[PDB]
């Protein structure tokens, strides 16, 4: 076994920008093959033989390296090369990926477009009561969310999900769901969904009242 | 061209034991190294076995030595990998990729994979729950709750709408799934044109369809 | 003291400002043969490849393939005031290349023994080019012509061959594979296609092969060698 | 003087097209500068010394020549690529432009 | 940020003179060499006039050699260019640009320039005629003025979509363009339409309402 290190873990930069990663190697390796990974889609053959570049794959991407050492780089770091990227090997059964390169760019500080959703009346005849909280097309990625019913905290009953930059615009989004008994639902008026991003000093709220 | 179609995936229960195929076209299939290659949900790819051109020799990582079988009937051109005494660390995305001697056994080409889960819950069908309120554009949403296990397919209006849509990925409530997603258009379609998501869950054989109307 | 061309003009055939005409010195370099000259040169530097350029002398190995019978190296030396010129290439022997040509222009100043032109095969395909070697003793010269990539860099590096089993073929320097010592390399380029090739001069420890791979565009293609002993 | 010949005079291409531009010099010339026109505004400095890209310019661009032949390559050719280039150059008195090569597009 | 800001262009009759001046902020003025370089109405760039980073030594082709002379002053980082004799071919938009030594001697810095017209023609406003008669077309005829520019609008401005505002030509020494605007049958002639020529040479102005024949 083969053990593939691959540094750094999130690699942040601007568009234009000379980058490279690295996949040290456990052992001594002959070869490494890189494919690059997008959401949504299986792995895509990218560099081939450590430097032999896959049939499309732009000029600006590089492989080089040797023993313990390989590495990808890119010369002018274009938006569409936001994706996750492994190394793989096979000096030596048993053949081993890397755990991966995720490749973050820089973009225009954007605010998120939130959104916050009351429960739907469908579901409260079930007995059940969950507001939903969007937070989409964002910069940078680092980004906090807490729900305020009738001001106090409720972060029990809190499922938050994330998506990875996307590849067009290089923003993030982010959704939020605080599930609710019906009963305990009734019980308070105010529902405020609080988010903290480097975009303002003061937290980009949205809160529905019951009336 | 070439093509790899993988099929057999869902939730097996502690311990037993599924068979996943793949389907090849468009190439000799009798001239390249298959292989099976599953994806954690640490989104790590890990070889789990592979096979000659002839389908003589094959190799299984330690890991899974023994209790996994992969095997190929070049006629049908078909790969299968027989898994018995699955456990619960099993449980990923299972891709089906081949490669060539003669390409330095590069992987040049994978397949959509087949979602496999090894866990003792319940199969549990989705509750869909349409997110809408009550002044450029408009997001609206849809929420999939309570179900088991992925895979699930949320698309909007049968999947004519495509831009503006986030579908966030799943996550674990108690032991049921739960995720969303949204669907960003301008104010002129909200009171005039329907917008539908269309959730479907296979392993409960389910499929639904919420058109977002304004809450009333 | 065998193989040794002396052009003696300073203060193991000694030549000297005799056997040069009008003050050249034409020089036919067989592949087995080396070149010492003593003189002062002109501009220090020379040979318009191995060479030693030290102090007041210079020394000049034969290289194992010539493609132009017209391309030499030429010194120029300054002894007593005087000023005498030296033209060395070696001798023009057309020697075939024992190898895959997998490119389509037929203009090339290279003769490959196979030939497997690349763009007519099948897209996302690995079709397979086979040249093989069986003397006592070998003077040849194996290469390709891709007009593409190359992998790996050959015949520097070359790929171990082909498994029955299910183990992992990797690169491996030509020198360690074949175990041969002064492997000769060279390299060249005609437009878009490349030329690497490696020369072999004598017999082999053990058969061996080794394999090569070209891609161009959807298209790949590998060349197998294997030459062979005792 | 040197004389700057650009062709063609007009490069018609469709997205993706590998194109390459040609500037022709009466004499030998060391370099060739080359400068990115869009209109609307004045010239931009976009290849620097034959070969090195000014900055910001993206990857796809390629300078390649020396003596009286030099070129500029496109790999992948973008909507946002679409203008005039114009080499440039001073080996001698007086620096000469080129007469631009326009980059039109396809549709 | 660096800046370089043309000014002082216009309308000079035959054989006249003018001095032309550059404003450079955002770097050190005097450690490159400035240059003047021109655009002919062909599009083609030519080199006016270079000078070094202290000022001393300077270079013209001979096309312009003794007739202009270039200038800098380092303290009040300007670039100035005096043009005497001026004929009708120096007729350009004179860019005012930078160069370094480390750096191969690249332009690296152009301003927006400023045009110089070399003419004797007189100053004359323009004659603004409509034309009129599915997307309908429109068009908006504006003819016999001097010198340039002229700005066509529609509608002042809202009307954008769909006009072609096409180059001005030489008739005789007078300029002659038109502004082709197409809407759909519907809005006209419903809604009105009209074209607003101005002519700041002359102080003229024309809002010229489109009907039908
Ligand atoms: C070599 O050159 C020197 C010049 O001084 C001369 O003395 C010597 O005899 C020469 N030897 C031969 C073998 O030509
Ligand atoms: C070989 O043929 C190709 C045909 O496409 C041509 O482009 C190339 O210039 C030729 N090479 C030489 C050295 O003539």
């Amino acid at each position: 076994q083969i053990v593939l290190s691959q540094s750094p873990a999130i690699l942040s930069a601007s568009p234009g920008e000379k980058v490279t990663m690295t996949c040290r190697a456990s052992s001594s390796v002959t070869y490494i093959h890189w494919y690059q990974q997008k959401p949504g889609s299986s792995p895509k053959p990218w560099i081939q033989a450590t430097s032999s570049l896959a049939s499309g794959v732009p000029a600006r991407f590089s492989g080089s390296g040797s023993g313990t050492s390989y590495s990808l780089s890119i010369s002018r770091v274009e938006a569409e090369d936001a994706a996750t990227y492994y190394c793989q090997q096979w000096s030596s059964n048993p053949l081993t990926f890397g755990a991966g390169t995720k490749l973050e760019l820089k973009r225009a500080d954007a605010a998120p477009t939130v959104s916050i959703f009351p429960p739907s009346s469908e579901q409260l005849t079930s007995g059940g009561a969950s507001v939903v909280c969007f937070l989409n097309n964002f910069y940078p990625k680092d980004i906090n969310v807490k729900w305020k019913i009738d001001g106090s905290e409720r972060q029990n009953g809190v499922l938050n999900s994330w998506t990875d930059q996307d590849s067009k615009d290089s923003t993030y989004s982010m959704s939020s769901t605080l599930t609710l008994t019906k009963d305990e639902y009734e019980r308070h008026n105010s529902y405020t969904c609080e988010a903290t991003h480097k975009t303002s000093t003061s937290p980009i709220v949205k809160s529905f009242n019951r009336n | 061209d070439v093509k790899l179609v993988e099929s057999g995936g869902g939730l097996v229960k502690l311990g037993g034991s599924l068979k996943l195929s793949c389907a090849a076209s468009g190439f000799t299939f009798s001239s390249y190294y298959m292989s099976w290659v599953r994806q954690t949900p640490e989104k790590r790819l890990e070889l789990v076995a592979a096979i000659n051109n002839n389908g003589g020799s094959t190799y299984y990582p330690d890991t899974v030595k023994g209790r996994f079988t992969i095997s190929r009937d070049n006629a049908k051109n078909t790969l299968n990998l027989q898994m018995n005494s699955l456990k619960s660390e099993d449980t990923a995305l299972y891709y089906c990729t081949r490669q060539h001697y003669g390409n330095l056994y590069f992987f040049d080409y994978w397949g959509q994979g087949t979602t496999l889960t090894v866990s003792s819950a319940k199969t549990t069908p989705p509750s869909v729950y349409p997110l809408a309120p009550g002044n450029s554009m408009v997001t609206l949403g849809c929420l999939v709750k309570g179900y088991f296990p992925e895979p699930v397919t949320v698309t909007w209006n049968s999947g004519s709408l495509s831009s503006g849509v986030h579908t966030f990925p799943a996550v674990l409530e108690s032991d049921l799934y739960t995720l969303s997603s949204s669907v960003t258009v301008p104010s002129s379609p909200w009171p005039s044109e329907t917008v539908t998501c269309n959730v479907a869950h296979p392993a409960s054989s389910t499929k639904v369809d919420k058109k977002i109307v304004p809450r009333d | 003291p065998h193989n040794i061309l002396f052009t003696n003009l300073t203060n193991p055939k000694t030549y000297n400002e005799s056997n040069f005409v009008s003050n050249v010195l034409e020089v036919e370099l067989n592949d087995g043969e080396l070149f010492v000259l003593a003189c002062e040169l002109i501009n220090k530097k020379c040979f318009q490849n191995k060479i030693i350029y030290h102090k007041n002398l210079t020394i000049f190995k034969a290289p194992f393939y010539v493609t132009s019978k017209d391309v030499n190296t030429e010194c120029t030396c300054k002894f007593k005031n005087n000023n005498y010129k030296i033209v060395l290439k070696p001798k023009y022997e057309k020697k075939v290349i024992h190898g895959c040509n997998f490119s389509s222009n037929v203009s090339s100043k290279h003769t490959f023994t196979d030939s497997l032109d690349i763009s007519l095969v099948d897209d996302s395909a690995h079709i397979s080019c086979n040249v093989h070697l069986s003397e006592p003793k070998y003077n040849h010269l194996v290469g390709l012509n891709c007009p593409g990539d190359i992998i790996p860099d050959c015949f520097f590096q070359v790929y171990q061959p082909e498994s029955e089993e299910l183990e992992p073929s990797n690169i491996v320097y030509l020198d360690s594979q074949i175990n041969i010592g002064d492997i000769e390399y060279y390299e060249d380029a005609e437009g878009d296609d490349k030329i690497k090739l490696f020369g072999i001069v004598g017999s082999i420890p053990k058969t061996t092969s080794f394999t090569c791979i070209c891609k161009k565009d959807k298209k790949s293609a590998y060349m197998t060698v294997t030459i062979d002993s005792a």
